[PDB]
């Protein structure tokens, strides 16, 4: 519902080292190879045959960029995500058909990749800000589904 | 149901995981606690804050459970026997309560395995996780 | 969110056939046979080793009754259900920790036990309006874990 | 992990089924589709109204599978073998969506068992259903 200033400090501070474009590509391609059924969804992707396929597709990268920016867009307006995220529901929702569960599945994949990538930076507290956000998110998105 | 691939990935990231095995479990614990505090309640006579000697106690214990089922992958339910009885008769563990302690490992691991966390390799741990879970949960 | 006017209609014409005071004492019992993790809340109800003995139990249908009595309660302000909850919710939340996956499992034992009381006349369209309601009751009682 | 009690409770219910197998089998589905409208979307190509031919067929098919398991409940991966890589390579069913079908089935039982949907037997099909599941998710 609400950050406490730690926890928006923790948020802020390190997604400003975050590569947005990479940060994106990796989570999706994450998503796409530990649930592979959500793979479902991307059938115009292309080749997702293997791993680094799914990984090294040009398809995924672009559009977990895509998906990030609209996070990255997320974390700037963390007071109403449910106004923020409506587009994205009612696509999501009401054309896409994608289980809700599936949000926090790919907020949960987010979690290990900023882990991955930050390493001991990536604190129990900093994770537990970091939790709350892709709960948010995941829920605004959800909210079409209500 | 793990793959011969799986089950190769399993042992090589866990295998590389050596002397800190006891250090993960400890630091899966307290990231599960900070992010999921409804999880707390399942240990009212554990001192949860940072450093504490019962987490620590306690991670090592989760840590060498895991470590048994990673060494009898293929009769995990035989292996983890005593433990299922534990966690579903005695202790009562919401199923839910595993996918979260589950997320925290993962997590853990990401965060120590920086060259062994691999998608493939974050795929075949997510799913010995999830079935080390089924087994832990499956007498109820 | 909102049900339909065919949906209000289905449930609340099921509604006034329910006893109130025994639907809802076999729905927390079949919860805690059902689901026996469940039964870690309620230590202090006694006896609770067999289905019988749960299903008997005296504590179990007395407290099904109060649980039942503040759903029946809920169906009386369908509009705002957050605010109708709130109580429970922080209660449920704050004070007895309970996984709000539990909220959608007894939401959907309520509804196996309408099926077996209303046999054929719990059609699909009415289990859908019923579903509608079991998840907004359980969606207003989480929202304090948010 | 089906007790031996769960075996016979769900074989005793599910002989109780008879000749109306593929019809509550098709009414599940319905229940299914109007209760969570995101299922349909794995069947652009059946209409799915009341009465459809195509879901009463579905239905049948449905409810032969799970006899199938039913007969063979002590080996049930073997049994269910060709439908799990039916749902997880070619269909890519969301695991979520067994659990709801897995819900319909229930509902269906008890509306149509009267008499044999006790909790107890309610609890063993619950399980049943979820193995089942279980088997059928297995190879993703
Ligand atoms: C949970 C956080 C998620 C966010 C923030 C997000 C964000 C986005 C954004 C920004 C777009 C582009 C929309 C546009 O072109 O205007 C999009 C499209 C899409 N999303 Fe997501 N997404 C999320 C999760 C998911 C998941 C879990 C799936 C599937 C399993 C999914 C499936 C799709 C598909 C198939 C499209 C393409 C639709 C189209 O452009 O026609 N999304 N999403
Ligand atoms: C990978 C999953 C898990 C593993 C391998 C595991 C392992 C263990 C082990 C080995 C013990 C015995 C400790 C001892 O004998 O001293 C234990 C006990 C216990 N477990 Fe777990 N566990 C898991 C999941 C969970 C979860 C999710 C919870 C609750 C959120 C939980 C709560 C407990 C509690 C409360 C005890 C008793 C601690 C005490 O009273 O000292 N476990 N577990
Ligand atoms: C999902 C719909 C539910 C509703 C509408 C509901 C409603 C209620 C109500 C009206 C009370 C009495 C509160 C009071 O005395 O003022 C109560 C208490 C309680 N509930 Fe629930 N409940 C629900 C689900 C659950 C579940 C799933 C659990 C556990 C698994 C649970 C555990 C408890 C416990 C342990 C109490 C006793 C607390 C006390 O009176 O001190 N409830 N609930
Ligand atoms: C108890 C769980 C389930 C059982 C026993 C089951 C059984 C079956 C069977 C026997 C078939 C083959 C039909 C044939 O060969 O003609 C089939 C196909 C299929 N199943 Fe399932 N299924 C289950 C769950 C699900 C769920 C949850 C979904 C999606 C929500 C699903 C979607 C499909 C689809 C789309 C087909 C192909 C239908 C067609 O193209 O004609 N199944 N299933």
């Amino acid at each position: 519902v609400h950050l406490t200033p730690e926890e928006k400090s923790a948020v802020t501070a390190l997604w400003g080292k975050v590569n947005v474009d990479e940060v994106g590509g990796e989570a999706l391609g994450r998503l796409l190879v530990v649930y592979p059924w959500t793979q479902r969804f991307f059938e115009s992707f292309g080749d997702l045959s293997t791993p680094d396929a799914v990984m090294g597709n040009p398809k995924v990268k672009a559009h977990g960029k895509k998906m990030l920016g609209a996070f990255s867009d997320g974390l700037a307006h963390l007071d109403n995500l449910k106004g923020t995220f409506a587009t994205l529901s009612e696509l999501h929702c009401d054309k896409l058909h994608v289980d809700p569960e599936n949000f926090r599945l790919l907020g949960n994949v987010l979690v290990c990749v900023l882990a991955h990538h930050f390493g001991k930076e990536f604190t129990p507290p900093v994770q537990a800000a970091y939790q709350k956000v892709v709960a948010g998110v995941a829920n605004a998105l959800a909210h079409k589904y209500h | 149901v793990l793959s011969p691939a799986d089950k190769t990935n399993v042992k090589a990231a866990w295998g590389k995981v050596g002397a800190h095995a006891g250090e993960y479990g400890a630091e899966a614990l307290e990231r599960m606690f900070l992010s999921f505090p409804t999880t707390k309640t399942y240990f009212p006579h554990f001192d949860l804050s940072h450093g504490s000697a019962q987490v620590k106690g306690h991670g090592k214990k989760v840590a060498d459970a895991l470590t048994n089922a990673v060494a009898h992958v293929d009769d995990m339910p035989n292996a983890l026997s005593a433990l299922s009885d534990l966690h579903a008769h005695k202790l009562r563990v919401d199923p839910v309560n595993f996918k979260l302690l589950s997320h925290c490992l993962l997590v853990t691991l990401a965060a120590h395995l920086p060259a062994e966390f691999t998608p493939a390799v974050h795929a075949s741990l997510d799913k010995f996780l999830a079935s080390v879970s089924t087994v832990l949960t499956s007498k109820y």
